RNA sequence: UUCAAAUGAGAACUUUGAAGACUGAAGUGGGGAAAGGUUCCACGUCAACAGCAGUUGGACGUGGGUUAGUCGAUCCUAAGA
């Protein structure tokens, strides 16, 4: 079943840094 | 067809919608961060003044020149999990109070009006001259204010999955506007981006926008869109009036679906010069989400007697949509008059208070915010019964959620693609399918979101802008370039925020980015981005 | 073929020893009769002032000699089953007696 | 008639509010066998008797 | 009944089959702090008590539907 | 279209008979618009609906 | 006539723009009621899927009545198997039950 | 959810009138809503509560 | 009884207009008593019923509507109980 072979498939899928701004109050 | 009329028109609702931005951010950061204002403004008395300071700024522009003008998206201040639709009139508050009395504190900020550190404020409104609609929205942080410094400054920058949002609404916006920006010059596109020859397509805007949200964590609301605005026809009400024609990219649940498993917006469209696009992103932080689930959209209504969950928010949306399709005469003759004037309004949102013809005040006074009270009243005995025969419709009131999808593939709906919500008063959201490959409805959906025991609320971070591709003949210097109508340095400057994530300069399409953001910075030989500047007051 | 013609239609004849009260109907039935004849046409309209032409003297006091103005025209609707239709209109003269069949032309 | 007393005026109450079709929802219960009101009134079919 | 808010000033209730004119006053003006002009009352067809509560003119009937949520 | 309730409030607004009471037949729509007798009286005054005049019974002979 | 013509404009707005060709925005109910009307019939079945179910039931199960040719669920007249006075018939020379 | 008999036998009078004024109150707005929303869950709570509150006040 | 247009898949029978007639104030008009009990009115709508038809209906489905110190009951007594 198709409904079948989506759910398997989802299923099985399922299964520093960044600073902006400043130190003020634009 | 772009001309000198219309760029004027458009540059004039941009100007005054980043003057309106810049008077709203000054008033929450006197209210507070300075704190100098002794009285602190609540949210419906901030959304009042800026509709007020909206409609005395277009006062002096194209009078007696245009047929219609006015406000095109009412002032809207959204919190946190509050995705849109959050404007609530001056004479709600004690009602707000009394329907969540006994509720939890997780929406305090809006049930109180008062904001609160660390809140993520969602500031969103447009003006239209003409039918030609400008719009900006920007999202804000509240802080908590230092005591020490002499100079008034925040303790410290923002932590955690707000600012994750923040971050990622920030980069998608500004990499987005390059994108649409590189359209006028398909030589400066990158090659890793995109082919040299091929131009701007609706699949590199999503591969963008979806590689920006997973690198920071964040899931894309469904209300996000990158389209093309003509007049009259800028999708003010997208989920409420349908259109004959589309062109953009939109994000949905079927979407999310889709990618997991890999009038109808479709994603095989060619940017093109001369036209005006609106950008509007919602990013929401999946910080709290240990596993993997489905973002989805929750309406509020004002009923609190339809459940028991502490956590619920009970309200009335404030802002209503004209239906000029659908006539009925009415019985009451304030019925009568009201729908006149809402007919005076045109195609726009309309709140209740705009129609009152106090509003909008000239001298801020207490006996003028009684009178416009006092007409309100009236307003809503003649509104009952304009509603109640399909001639306005409501403008939703929509909280973020997520709902995992083990609870989803696990769930059994025995009508599947034949379900339908049979007791909505509108067409568009009532019949939709926002998983079609699993065949589950949107009332299926809101009752497994409902039945749920692990179904939580996001935060969201909003950016939207406002461009126009200017060609050689439309522009100043001979040269195409980008006229952003809205956002910019000035008016939409981001806040103090940290992150732990960034974008992962191993991948292609993050290396197109870096060089978007380079051609973008580069005015001699990159893209020549133009930012509308808000208009002096004093 | 879109064409008008004016005729004399002698209805003492048609209605000769009809019951009184079908005397009128009789009359419009002979007059889209009459106007099928001539014209070939299965869709006869009448118009209203022809109507009241004929019920003028109630239902038993019809007119010996009616003047009629007959129109065969286009029928535009795609639904029709009839390409063409004919139009019967009154033509009010002084007398309807010495009256021969004439062609109208169509400005 | 338009003068009646109250008692009569009752009896018509209670009878106009069973006056009404099966509501939808009860064909769909489990095991239900309540196909169509059976015991339905109009006016001029059969008569109250006061 | 909402006609008669801006048409006469009144208010449309529902009100119990054993409650009199005085009693239905008594009960509108505790509970919602108006003075009442006048009361008319009428037993519907489908056995329930309606009344017409009619305010005094230093009152408006418009606040009383606003606060109690129906409009 | 079914105009008989606007042709029966027609004539309760003018005040003669359904009988004196004449509906344009070109203003359809406009007409079926009108549930209320405000409406018909804002008809009467622009001249969709209009009364005619009593039938004549002279007494000239008499 | 011309100052008339020319005086008489149409002149197209946002209403007309946007709302020219359209029609609805809103479902249609299936007993024509207002926004807050309750209906009596569909207000227990929330979904579409089942009142087209529920309608199909109750439709296949008028099929007998209706071939009966009963003018509702209210009809329910009774005939008799016989009736007395048509076959109660020994008539003699006098007075008759009927002529 | 709903009132609980032994939690409202532990107050006093004039607690348990206040706490029945307030639930009528309450069922006053829930029966406003119900003109509005014909499915109305609380009200069932609601007035077993009352029920309950009326109880433990006669006792 | 007739003509045209509209609605509709479908019009002898629905709607509007145009005509011809009738009840002829002891009416086929306007109100009531007894009786009936929602049949009143709006919206939706055609399986069954309207011994033809039907888009129409006193039919089917959902609702709205009956406001009194002065109109009646309530009070009085009659033949009577
Ligand atoms: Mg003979
Ligand atoms: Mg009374
Ligand atoms: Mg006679
Ligand atoms: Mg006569
Ligand atoms: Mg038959
Ligand atoms: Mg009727
Ligand atoms: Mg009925």
């Amino acid at each position: 079943s198709s409904l079948t072979l989506v759910k398997e498939a989802l299923w099985s899928v399922i299964d520093q840094g960044t600073t902006l701004g400043g130190p003020f109050f634009p | 067809i772009l001309q000198e009329s219309v760029l004027n028109k458009y540059r004039t609702a941009g100007q005054i919608a980043q003057t309106a931005l810049k008077y709203v951010t000054s008033l929450i950061n006197d209210s507070y961060h300075s704190k100098t204002t002794q009285r602190q403004l609540t949210v419906p008395e901030l959304c009042l003044l800026t509709d007020s300071f909206i409609l005395t700024r277009l006062e002096q522009y194209y009078k007696n020149k245009v047929n219609e003008r006015g406000i095109a998206i009412p002032t809207t201040i959204d919190i946190d999990q509050i995705s849109g639709g959050w404007c609530p009139e001056i004479d709600d508050t004690q009602n707000l109070l009394n329907w969540n009395k006994g509720k939890d504190s997780t929406f305090a900020s809006s049930v109180t009006g008062t904001l609160r550190p660390g809140d993520l404020v969602k500031i969103t409104l447009g003006v239209h001259i003409d039918g030609y609609t400008s719009e900006v929205s920007h999202t804000m942080v509240i802080y908590p204010v230092d005591e020490t410094k002499p100079i008034l400054q925040p303790t410290g920058p923002l932590l955690g999955g707000k600012a994750d949002a923040v971050a990622a609404a920030h980069i998608a916006m500004e990499t987005v506007v390059a994108l649409l920006a590189c359209a006028l010059t398909p030589e400066k596109l990158p090659a890793s981006l995109g082919g040299t020859s091929s131009g701007i397509t609706g699949q590199l805007i999503r591969t963008i926008v979806d590689t920006i949200a997973r690198s920071y964590n964040c899931g894309v609301v469904p209300g996000s869109r990158v389209r093309r605005i003509r007049r009259f026809l800028a999708g003010q009400n997208e989920g409420i009036v349908a259109e004959r024609e589309y062109k953009g990219v939109v994000w949905t649940e079927s979407h999310q679906e889709a990618d997991l498993l890999s009038a109808i917006p479709s994603d095989d469209f060619v940017v093109q010069s001369g036209e005006v696009y609106l950008i509007d992103l919602k990013m929401a932080s999946l910080e709290h989400c240990t596993k993997k689930g489905l973002v989805t959209l929750e309406t509020v209504d004002s009923y609190t007697g339809k459940s028991h969950k502490a956590g619920e928010l009970i309200a009335r949306p404030g802002a209503y949509v004209r239906d000029f399709a659908q006539t009925h005469i009415l019985k009451l003759k304030t019925s009568r008059q009201l729908l006149t004037k809402i007919d005076k309004q045109g195609v726009y949102p309309f709140k209740l208070s705009h129609l009152s013809s106090n509003f909008p005040f000239v001298h801020e006074n207490e006996e003028e915010l009684q009178s416009l009270k006092k007409d309100l009243k009236s307003f809503r005995l003649g509104m009952s019964e304009i509603s109640n025969n399909y001639l306005c419709v409501e403008s939703p009131i929509q909280i973020a959620r997520w709902v995992p999808w083990d609870h989803i593939l696990k769930a059994t709906n025995p009508n599947g693609n034949l379900s339908y919500d049979a007791t909505s008063t509108l067409t568009l959201p009532g019949h939709e399918l926002p998983l079609p490959k699993l065949g589950v409805s949107a009332i299926k959906l809101k009752s497994l979101m409902n039945s749920t025991k692990e179904s939580i609320s996001l935060p969201v971070a909003r950016e939207c802008n406002t461009i126009v591709l200017c060609d050689s003949s439309v522009s100043t210097t001979d040269r195409p370039e980008l006229l952003r109508l809205t956002g910019g340095s000035k008016t939409c400057q981001p806040s103090w925020i940290h992150s732990q994530h960034e974008l992962n300069p191993q991948d292609s399409i993050v290396q197109g980015i870096f060089q978007l953001a380079t051609l973008a910075k580069d005015k001699r030989f990159g893209l020549l981005l133009k930012e509308t500047q808000p208009m002096k007051q004093k | 073929d879109v064409v008008t013609r004016e005729y004399t239609i002698n209805l003492h004849k048609r209605l000769h020893g009809v019951s009184f009260k079908k005397r009128a109907p009789r009359a419009v039935k002979e007059i889209k009769k009459f106007a099928k004849l001539h014209m070939g046409t299965d869709d006869v309209r009448l118009a209203p002032e022809l109507n009241q032409a004929i019920w003028k003297r109630g239902v038993k006091g019809v007119e010996y000699r009616l003047r009629l103005r007959i129109s065969r025209k286009r029928n535009e609707e795609e639904d029709a089953k009839n390409p063409l239709f004919s139009y019967v209109e009154p033509v009010l003269v002084a007398s309807a007696k010495g009256l021969q069949t004439v062609v109208v032309e169509e400005d | 008639a338009a003068q009646k007393s109250f008692r009569i005026k009752q009896k018509m109450a209670k009878a106009k509010k069973q006056n009404r079709p099966l509501p939808q929802w009860i064909r769909l219960r489990t095991n239900n066998t309540i196909r169509y009101n059976a015991k339905r009134r109009n006016w001029r079919r059969t008569k109250m008797n006061i | 009944a909402m006609k008669k808010v801006e048409d006469g000033n009144i208010l449309v209730f529902q009100v119990s089959m054993k409650a009199n004119k005085y009693q239905i006053k008594k009960a509108v003006k505790e509970l919602y702090e108006v003075d009442v002009l006048k009361v008319n009352t009428l037993v519907r067809p489908n056995g329930t008590k309606k009344a017409y509560v009619r305010l005094t003119a230093d009152y408006d009937a418009l606040d009383i539907a606003n606060r109690i949520g129906y409009i | 279209a079914n105009l008989r309730t606007q042709k029966r409030l027609a004539a309760s607004v003018v005040g003669v008979g359904k009988r004196k009471v004449w509906l344009d037949p070109n203003e359809t729509s406009e007409i079926a618009q009108a549930n209320s007798r405000n409406a018909i009286r804002k008809l009467v005054k622009n001249g969709t609906i209009v009364k005619k005049a009593v039938t004549v019974h002279s007494k000239s002979r008499t | 006539q011309n100052r008339a013509a020319r005086k008489n404009r149409y002149v197209e707005r946002g209403s007309d723009v946007v709302f020219g060709d359209q029609d609805a925005l809103t479902a249609s109910t299936e007993n024509g009621v207002k926004l807050r009307q309750t209906d009596r019939l569909l207000d227990g079945v929330a979904d579409g899927s089942m009142r087209s179910k529920a309608d199909r039931m109750a439709k296949m199960e008028r099929r007998e009545r209706n071939r009966h040719a009963k003018q509702g669920e209210s009809d329910r007249h009774n005939a008799v198997s016989l009736s007395k006075h048509l076959f109660s018939g020994k008539r003699g020379v006098g007075k008759t039950d009927f002529r | 959810a709903g009132v609980k008999a032994y939690e409202l036998r532990t107050k006093s009078k004039e607690q348990l009138a206040s706490q029945l004024v307030d639930l009528k109150k309450e069922l006053a707005e829930l029966k406003v809503q119900k003109l509005s929303r014909p499915s109305l869950p609380k009200i069932k709570t609601v007035r077993k509560s009352i029920a309950c509150v009326l109880t433990v006040i006669n006792e």
